[PDB]
């Protein structure tokens, strides 16, 4: 299973409505994760099985679904957003990643 | 020796069979296996020229040389179906007579005892020659004898190149050997047997002289089992010890339907295998053999069936003695035919019981109730009948209707033959304990015009779900529908509840086309003649509650007995075309 | 849970190394772990993964790594060992340290250079 | 083994944490083929596959060992499980059965249906997030991660494959982690590659410290080449027990070697199969037969609310079924009202109005007899293995299945009154059609009950119908417009006065012809005044009560067998 994000960079002014999309090759069932790796490089989950938040994580990072398109939406961007995205499934062996999106104030 | 031939075979109308090339001789036995969608059904199909009207079918059939038409199919390959209908209430040898007399046509019935004996002694049928063949599982042949008794149905006719399609599937292990080894004896015995099998066992490979393997439509290899073992090896695909070489070479020339790489990996695998066995020695020898039996010209004569068939009426004189025989020995279905009208009427006696003629507080009530009941309840006997009993004869005449016995329409006919006189009876039994006791107008012509106003709606009710099972396949749904327009037909066209004087006029156009409005019409003026009432009460007596029913009934009443019983022929004719519209809505 | 990543250096292309995962905020015997790397201008990669102890301490790795890497665990410390042969060649990443991929790849480490 | 699918996970994430369980039976002597001398003992680790004659005759070997059986019952060995002698309550509590047929609703998803069986099978200690986890496990751990969402429907409906659909089953029944697995013919009617799937799974299954059995009639040679433990069965009597690999060498050192290409275990099936050919091969088997033995929670309102949350669920989806009963009732409605349409120059007559309304009383109960029956007997048999499996106790399923059908049946009174009432031009006025409305909804609800009970009380289809339709001519002819009311002797007369039909004309007579006559004289004359509305509304009242008892009694007593 292949996992295409769109689009490969994408440039935001603070507080602006930011939405990523990822698109998967065949179904997953709603089996997908947000990865946030920062500059520094510790990475971080944001969003498991695209629904549901982890603990820590602001309420500003939203999951959804469109189909055969998922969406991670952020609002109110902050300073402390400029990180590296990646979705990935784990529904299917083996697990495959997404091909990540710069995201830069 | 005879020599089947098939070169470039292809069945488009989705592309189901792609250059088959198949060549089969006397004295061989070729095995065919196959997937689900791998299309050996469509080829055998093809083969014997049934299919072959819903799609066109490319190549061409040669036999002994000479190469056979799209209509010359029928007339030389002999095709055993898988369900096996036979009737339980008969025995082998009538069986086999009747098959003998529906397909050959010779003369005095001795020459068909001794082929029917001679038939029997072939396939080891002697000691079930006297026994009903019934159901395996109440005390009936079992299922080997079944297909014994099938195949030998089918070579009453002599022939020399068959087809059998999925023979071993549905029975055991043990069976399914012994019906290898009879098909591997009768192909020995100078005849061609292609048949195919869903899954065969480890002590099947040996017995057969050609294994074919088909993968949606193409041949993936067509040879002698040891070549085949040859070509598997040099392919870089040895059979392991103990791995049942079928089953090993089926899932080799399989593709997964799981996932979306293991199927290309399959199908990639399947067309290096067919692209390994094109570029072999097999195929360029079979090729070769076809183009030289194609011109040879020394092989005898195509060999074709044993005699055309006999004459309509002799066919369906046949039909009418065999249905007849069917019927006669099964004491639960008489029991019934006979018996529903009688349990009808006595359920209706156990409410109604009498009508009190002299008293106007349910006289009348009960007598527009007791024919109304009567009106509704005949035609639903007598689609109980028919769903009960038909099925049975349809399937049969629908597996033996494309081998070139007989026609449906003629099978249809017997069985209107046959059930006229039962139910006859039925009727008149039923009229004979039920008009006395309820009292109803006690006389003779009353009776009688009774018996003969239920007897014809039962006919026509019959008929119509006769009309029904010709035309739906289901049963249940053929119930429903015929239960639903009985009841409408009753409620609307019977004059009892509506008053059509005032129902609209649509209602009243659709009550025409009905029998239950002229069965209503005479039962009202045959019961409420001659007779008076007394309330001790809109009415005094009875002509003027059919003035109010039905005005000008007294003056036609010969003319409804008349379109009462006119509705039959019609019906009949209806069946006919329903039959001459199945038999190619189905092929 | 806290995971930290160590044994990164400067090898030469054949040679062997040996990656240190370190464990602590959880039980070390219940969960998977995982190795995911990541080249300097590619997308995360998954290298292998070591189960828990219900499968026996068992091991898988990637169709691309098959026969070359061997990861293991000591229980006694809860630390996570990777043993690289035959790298240098194309197998230079950022490697993390994973904790399950199969309930969503969570509670990631920090990396280290190879 | 290499020509399949090997791009798959090898973890397991749904094990069994506990104390290994085991099987032991010892000396087992089955009556009506023929089990004779049957022992074996198997632990948590192995996977059992009896191959051969697995069964005597409706019940298979697997039946017999968890208790349940169709035919004889009389043992002569005994059965130990965990240590402990058999018994209901130790095969229902620690033993799972996986039955061949599947019992699996078709308008729910995987994850809906398996929400559901966890629902009514953990504990309710159990908080929902573990449910949760416990769902998230078992999809994990049979690969149903790409089929989650997607429907399980059966045939004729898109749903999934046969394979998923095995999955789905195996996980329904593997939700209350169940110490001992037992599945009776896992691989039948599915794909070669499909089976080999199912079998590696079930293998993985019986890795994780866990005991499976699996029954096999005829076994590949791939699925053969994959067995743990092998028990070869011919005609009841044991012929080999232990490692499949080493089959083959066993039967050679007891000098019956197996050729070349050729499966060993379809040919030590049909060397040894029973056919004065019948006696020379049976002392063939009890040779071989000897010469082994020789050499060797949660509640009722918590149940009751998941059983009509699933019955609302698969109702409301099934928009066929659905579109069907509409049209029948509208089309009855439509035919019910142009045929006597009341409005024009000529009004209705006495006796018009009569048969019009012993018609709507009496021509919607052939249709709901049908769906009931239909409905009822088209999972019957899921009815009956859930009940067996120990989840309800058939007490609040009683509510369940009424409450759920009540949102239907009320939709279907609505369409086939609407319609009606206006077209003839009866009565005017609120009060009079929100009677006919109550009385009409609550006859059809009874005659509902009496088809639930119908069919609940009889195992044949056909011959539940014959009964429910014997009942509904007898209260036909029960009716106070066919036989008067008043020629009934001693039977017909005590018929129909328990009869809902004669009611329910009854009713609508006195609904329609109170004080609207062009008075109570036309009830006078009749022998429709000797009960009040109210009094037949009791009456049916009681007799709806009375069916809904006898349905109970039905369910509770009377076995659900398919």
């Amino acid at each position: 299973i292949q996992m295409t994000q769109s689009p490969s960079s994408l440039s935001a002014s603070l507080g602006e409505r930011v939405s990523l999309t990822c698109r998967a090759s065949q179904e997953i069932s709603g089996y997908l994760s947000w990865l946030q790796q920062k500059p520094d490089g510790t990475i971080q989950r944001l969003i498991y099985a695209a629904f549901s938040l982890d603990s820590g994580v602001p309420k500003r990072f939203s999951g959804s679904r469109s189909g055969s398109d998922y969406s991670l939406t952020i609002s109110s961007l902050e300073s402390e957003d400029l990180a590296h995205y990646y979705c990935l499934q784990y529904a299917s062996y083996p697990c495959t990643f997404g091909g990540g999106t710069k995201l830069e104030i | 020796p005879h020599s089947l031939g098939i070169l470039h075979a292809s069945y488009s109308v989705r592309q189901i069979l792609k250059d088959v090339s198949l060549y089969v001789e006397s004295g061989q036995i070729m095995c065919i296996l196959g997937s689900s969608g791998s299309g050996k059904t469509t080829l055998l199909d093809a083969m014997s020229g049934r299919l072959g009207r819903a799609g066109t079918f490319l190549g061409e059939v040669y036999v002994n040389g000479r190469a056979l038409r799209r209509e010359q199919f029928q007339d030389c390959f002999s095709y055993v179906l898988q369900s096996d209908t036979l009737l339980s209430s008969l025995t082998v040898r009538e069986t086999l007579h009747y098959t003998a007399l529906l397909a050959i046509r010779r003369g005095n019935p001795g020459s068909f005892q001794k082929k029917v004996e001679a038939v029997m002694a072939e396939l080891s049928l002697s000691h079930v020659a006297d026994r009903l063949i019934g159901n395996y599982s109440l005390g009936g042949i079992s299922t080997g004898e079944r297909r014994r008794v099938s195949i030998a149905a089918q070579l009453l006719q002599d022939p020399k190149v068959m087809l059998f399609d999925e023979p071993t599937t549905g029975l055991d292990c043990m069976t399914a050997n012994q019906i290898v080894v009879l098909l591997v004896e009768l192909a020995r015995r100078n005849r061609i047997v292609v048949l195919t099998i869903h899954q065969p066992r480890s002590e099947l490979f040996q017995l057969f002289d050609k294994i074919a393997i088909l993968s949606f439509g193409e041949l993936i290899f067509c040879g002698t089992p040891a070549e085949m073992l040859d070509f598997f090896n040099d392919c870089g695909y040895p059979c392991p010890e103990h791995s049942n070489p079928f089953d090993f070479y089926m899932d080799l020339t399989s593709v997964d339907t799981q996932s979306k790489e293991r199927e290309i990996e399959t199908s990639k695998r399947v067309q290096m295998i067919e692209s390994a066995y094109k570029k072999s020695a097999i195929c360029h020898k079979t090729l070769k053999n076809i183009e030289r039996m194609k011109h040879l010209k020394t092989l005898p004569m195509v060999p074709f069936k044993t005699k055309d068939s006999p004459g309509v009426f002799s066919k369906l004189g046949v039909l009418l003695r065999r249905v007849t025989r069917n019927l006669v020995r099964n004491k639960l279905a008489v029991i019934t035919r006979l018996l529903q009208n009688l349990i009808m009427g006595l359920f209706l006696l156990f409410f109604v019981l009498r009508v009190r003629s002299n008293v106007l507080k349910g006289a009348i009530q009960d007598r527009v109730g007791l024919l109304y009941q009567f009106v509704g309840a005949t035609p639903y006997t007598g689609m109980l009948n028919a769903v009960n009993l038909f099925p049975v004869l349809r399937a049969v005449s629908d597996q033996e209707s494309q081998d070139g016995l007989y026609q449906k329409w003629q099978m249809m006919l017997a069985y209107a033959l046959h059930v006229l006189p039962f139910s006859v009876v039925a009727t008149m039994i039923f009229s004979s304990v039920c008009y006395w006791t309820l009292g109803l107008h006690p006389e003779v012509a009353r009776f009688g015009y009774f018996s003969a106003a239920l007897l014809a709606p039962h006919l026509i009710g019959e008929f119509l779900t006769l009309v029904l099972l010709g035309i739906v396949q289901n049963p249940n749904w053929v119930n429903s529908v015929v239960a639903l327009l009985s009841i409408a037909g009753v409620l609307v066209g019977s004059g009892f509840l509506r008053n059509i004087q005032e129902m609209p006029i649509p209602f009243k156009i659709i009550s025409y086309f009905t029998f239950q409005k002229y069965c209503s019409e005479i039962l009202v003026v045959n019961e409420f003649y001659g007779l008076n009432f007394t309330c001790g009460c809109a009415f005094t007596q009875g002509i003027q509650f059919i003035e109010k029913t039905c005005p000008g009934a007294t003056s036609r009443f010969t003319m409804n007995f008349l379109i009462l019983y006119s509705f039959i022929p019609a019906l009949v004719i209806l069946g006919i075309v329903v039959f001459k519209i199945r038999d190619h809505l189905i092929s | 849970v806290k995971l930290v990543e160590s044994g990164g250096g400067l090898v030469q292309p054949g040679g062997s190394l040996r990656l240190s995962c370190a464990t602590s905020g959880f039980t070390f015997s219940e969960f998977f772990m995982e190795w995911v790397r990541q080249p300097p201008g590619k997308r995360l990669e998954w290298v292998a993964v070591s189960r828990n102890e219900a499968n026996d301490y068992t091991t898988d790795y990637s169709a691309s790594v098959k026969g070359r890497f061997i990861v293991s665990r000591d229980t006694s410390q809860n630390i996570l060992y990777l043993q690289m042969n035959a790298l240098r060649a194309e197998d230079t990443a950022i490697y993390y340290c994973a904790r399950d991929a199969w309930m969503g790849f969570d509670y990631w480490g920090q990396g280290t250079t190879v | 083994d290499r020509l399949f699918s090997s791009e798959s996970d090898n973890s397991l994430y749904f094990t069994y944490s506990g104390q290994p369980n085991t099987l032991e039976v010892r000396d087992l002597n089955y009556q009506v083929l023929g089990i004779q001398n049957l022992s074996f003992k198997v632990r948590s680790g192995q996977m059992l596959a009896i191959i051969g004659s697995s069964g005597c005759g409706r019940a298979s070997l697997l039946d017999v060992i968890t208790g349940r059986g169709h035919g004889g019952k009389i043992k002569s060995g005994q059965i130990w499980i965990n240590g402990q002698p058999s018994s209901p309550q130790l095969v229902r509590k620690c033993v799972a059965h996986v039955r061949q047929h599947n019992q699996l609703l078709p308008n729910l998803t995987v994850r809906e249906t398996l929400a559901f069986i966890a629902q009514m099978r953990l504990p309710r200690t159990f908080s929902q997030a573990q449910r949760d986890k416990r769902v998230e496990d078992v999809i994990a751990e049979l690969r149903l991660r790409q089929c989650a969402d997607t429907r399980v429907g059966n045939m004729y409906v898109r749903g999934l494959s046969g394979g998923e659909r095995r999955r789905v089953s195996i996980g329904v029944q593997l939700l209350w982690n169940p110490g001992i697995l037992i599945l009776d013919e896992p691989t039948s009617g599915l794909d070669s590659f499909t089976a080999h799937n199912l079998v590696k799974t079930l293998s993985r299954l019986a890795k994780g410290n866990r005991l499976v059995l699996i029954s096999l009639h005829q076994p590949r040679s791939d699925i053969f080449r994959l067995f743990d433990l092998v028990l070869l069965m011919t005609s009841g009597t044991p012929i080999y027990l232990g490692a499949a690999q080493h089959m083959v060498q066993y039967f050679t050192a007891i000098g019956y070697p197996c050729p070349r290409y050729s499966n060993p275990a379809d040919f030590y099936v049909d060397l040894t199969s029973i056919d004065e050919q019948e006696l020379a091969t049976r002392e063939k088997a009890q040779s071989l037969a000897a010469l082994f033995l020789e050499k060797v929670m949660p509640g009722a309102v918590q149940q009751f609310t998941t059983l009509i949350r699933r019955q609302i669920s698969n109702d409301f989806r099934d928009l066929p079924t659905l579109l069907i009963h509409g049209a029948e009732a509208c089309l009855m409605s439509m035919t019910i009202g142009f045929l006597y349409f009341g409005h024009g120059s000529i009004q209705l007559s006495f006796m018009d109005t009569a048969a019009l309304l012993f018609m709507i009383g009496a021509l919607i109960p052939f249709n709901v007899i049908l769906d009931v029956i239909s409905k009822c007997y088209s999972e019957r048999a899921m009815l009956y293995y859930e009940l067996e499996d120990g989840l309800y106790t058939t007490g609040p399923y009683f509510f369940a299945k009424i409450l759920g059908e009540l949102p239907e049946h009320c939709a279907y009174i609505i369409i086939y009154g609407m319609p009606t009432y206006w077209l003839a031009n009866l009565r005017p006025g609120l009060q009079p059609f929100l009677l006919h409305f109550l009385l009409v909804w609550l006859v059809v609800f009874c005659c509902r009950i009496m088809a639930l009970a119908a069919a609940a009380l009889l195992p044949t289809f056909h011959m539940a119908s014959f009964f429910s339709n014997a009942l509904y001519n007898s209260f036909y002819l029960a009716g106070g417009f066919m036989i008067n009311l008043s020629s009934l002797w001693t039977v017909p007369a005590w018929i129909s006065k328990v009869s809902f039909l004669r009611w329910c004309f009854e009713g609508l007579m006195k609904i329609q012809f109170s004080r609207r006559t062009y008075g109570d004289k036309i009830l006078s004359v009749m022998e429709l005044d000797s009960y009040p509305l109210y009094a037949i509304y009791l009456i049916v009242i009681g007799l709806s009560g009375g069916f809904m008892v006898l349905y109970y009694v039905s369910l509770r007593f009377i076995k659900q067998k398919p």
